[PDB]
DNA sequence: GGGAGTAATCCCCTTGGCGGTTAAAACGCGGGGGACAGCGCGTACGTGCGTTTAAGCGGTGCTAGAGCTGTCTACGACCAATTGAGCGGCCTCGGCACCGGGATTCTCCA
DNA sequence: TGGAGAATCCCGGTGCCGAGGCCGCTCAATTGGTCGTAGACAGCTCTAGCACCGCTTAAACGCACGTACGCGCTGTCCCCCGCGTTTTAACCGCCAAGGGGATTACTCCC
């Protein structure tokens, strides 16, 4: 449960400072914590049914670069 | 004339399955001819996708459904895999 | 005499050119394009009908797709009128020019 | 006697399974899945000819013309995810002004 | 890295929960998704970063990520 | 140049289409421009796709093919 | 004695041209509302410091499950007969585009 | 603010062309049988994934505080829209030469 409070506050301020914004407000931590979220829902179903195909229970990473070829 | 082949009578036949009282013309059969095309041709090529990386040699019913399942969005998909998995029970059932 | 206010034909337009589906570029000036620019590559080059008319919905889209991100992309910078640095960046976000 | 009868559909099985032959997808080719594509064909333009003659009624009209299949897709979300990178010839686009333009007095 | 690696994994395994029990996973496998989601966030950033110069300002928005995803074709 | 016959009315209509209502004088230039980027582009690709199919006359296949390779599939012209 | 080179052609479609003419692009000008620059302010963001906490490294213990090999049996490739669905040519009549008159409905401003 | 007025929907009549049934051919889908091998299933091995514990120490949390700039307001001026009038080329309809792959006859050779 309510595991996406990990993704700290300093680690997305060294995200954004690695793409070279300057000033951060306090509503886009909470934004960029829904678009994690919702890319990691896009390649984990993927990569979950590329594992269930192979009739295997441990995702492989194969499975994952197959799942982000699927994206691209 | 040379001999085309197309979808065109069994769209029409659909149609009239679901809409008795509906017609189409030739720009919208010639859209609906393409869009089942290309369909058929993503589902295809991503089911041989899927036979090569688990080194396979034969398309099943399980790679249809495993592209289907990827390629699908929604309750879309649940509901088509839902269609084929009776269309398929019903043809093997069958005598 | 009567005068509309600056901007109700602007609305008029919008509605009438978004119920409607008939190409707006001319056939013409779009068949001497395609030659002009098919000469180019390969001489003694031929067209279809159906292959300009197919060049003439690919680009009524493209164009159509464009301006209504250079729309977003006005209005995001508190503006209603449309500038060329508009069409930079949305052409930029789609990743189209490195 | 035909597949198509035996698998209680209305798109063609054969035809399928010949263009799965014709197109070297694999070297070898199953028995259901031709029918389960064919059920997939059949049910996607069982949804879009739904739509499509729903906004034709709505338009007043008889036949289906390009303009109400454009206006189908558009507004389900998952037909408009499904063909999110496919233009219709001779369709038109959405009725949509952005709420700012509007001559607010 | 920038992100963490253990609150990053208990992450995905939260967001893998819902959709099949019993899951296993491969280290490999959580390092290429730590590595695709960095530069994910990062391009997004720049983006964003784009699109508030071109509102006539310094500190990003909110308006800003929804400008860069809805230009850039996601929902 | 034949780029001057897409007017200044047909980009407005274009423009109109989009839901764009104010416009400003050098849009149209930049329009013309990446249009005939695009055009270059597609039509490079349809003159390469017919010259590996050995025909010295393209049709509206080649270039459905020349769309579907870009990622900008179109329907209706026999694709 | 049957396969093969050469030519005319009946179409099939493409490109070029020629006259009219008519919608439609093009030019011009008032003016109004919107783009752009400047300023005031007040609040929200960066920085600094104490402090708490949990990530990281190491180390061990255990076992589910990936991964590989053997055997065979059902299942798909493939060939000859054949025959009914599916192609193409033809004909028709109703749906829809269009013209025209009229009532209705936004828009401006005194 | 309500009348003028211009745009817009609505209804009726006309007509014309293509949507859709019908007939006939034909050729690829269907039946039946044979044969070779792809993978279904069991079983064995042994790797690596997970659980747990403990220590250390850099990272994060929370609060104080200055001040930088986001945003609202005001002023200016300029440039694009609305409309009227002038020029122009797209378009339609017809005509003709001609590239081009299949369709015939005409003639020749091992």
């Amino acid at each position: 449960r309510d595991n996406i409070q990990g993704i700290t506050k300093p680690a997305i301020r060294r995200l954004a400072r690695r793409g070279g914004v300057k000033r951060i407000s306090g509503l886009i931590y909470e934004e960029t914590r829904g678009v994690l979220k919702v890319f990691l829902e896009n390649v984990i179903r993927d990569a979950v049914t590329y594992t269930e195909h192979a009739k295997r229970k441990t995702v492989t990473a194969m499975d994952v670069v197959y799942a982000l070829k699927r994206q691209g | 004339k040379t001999r085309k082949e197309s979808y065109a009578i069994y769209v029409y036949k659909v149609l009239k399955q679901v809409h008795p009282d509906t017609g189409i013309s030739s720009k919208a059969m010639s859209i609906m001819n393409s869009f089942v095309n290309d369909v058929f041709e993503r589902i295809a090529g991503e089911a041989s996708r899927l036979a090569h990386y688990n080194k396979r040699s034969t398309i099943t019913s399980r790679e249809i459904q495993t592209a289907v399942r990827l390629l699908l969005p929604g309750e879309l998909a649940k509901h088509a895999v839902s269609e084929g998995t009776k269309a398929v029970t019903k043809y093997t059932s069958a005598k | 005499p009567h005068r509309y206010r600056p901007g109700t034909v602007a609305l008029r337009e919008i509605r009438r050119y978004q119920k409607s589906t008939e190409l707006l570029i001319r056939k013409l000036p779009f068949q001497r394009l395609v030659r002009e620019i098919a000469q180019d590559f390969k001489t003694d080059l031929r067209f279809q009908s159906s292959a300009v008319m197919a060049l003439q919905e690919a680009s009524e889209a493209y164009l159509v797709a464009l301006f209504e991100d250079t729309n977003l992309a006005a209005i995001h910078a508190k503006r209603v009128t449309i500038m060329p640095k508009d069409i930079q960046l949305a052409r930029r976000i789609r990743g189209e020019r490195a | 006697k035909t597949r198509s009868s035996r698998a209680g559909l209305q798109f063609p099985v054969g035809r399928v399974h010949r263009l799965l032959r014709k197109g070297n997808y694999a070297e070898r080719v199953g028995a259901g899945a031709p029918v389960y594509l064919a059920a997939v064909l059949e049910y996607l333009t069982a949804e879009i000819l739904e739509l499509a003659g729903n906004a034709a009624r709505d338009n007043k009209k008889t036949r289906i013309i390009p303009r109400h299949l454009q206006l189908a897709v558009r507004n389900d979300e998952e037909l408009n995810k499904l063909l999110g990178r496919v233009t219709i010839a001779q369709g038109g686009v959405l009725p949509n002004i952005q709420s700012v333009l509007l001559p607010k007095k | 890295l920038l992100i963490r690696k253990l609150p990053f994994q208990r992450l995905v395994r939260e967001i893998a929960q819902d959709f099949k029990t019993d899951l296993r996973f491969q280290s490999s496998a959580v390092m290429a998704l730590q590595e695709a989601s960095e530069a994910y966030l990062v391009a997004l950033f720049e983006d964003t970063n784009l699109a508030a110069i071109h509102a006539k300002r310094v500190t990003i928005m909110p308006k800003d990520i929804q400008l860069a995803r809805r230009i850039r074709g996601e929902r």
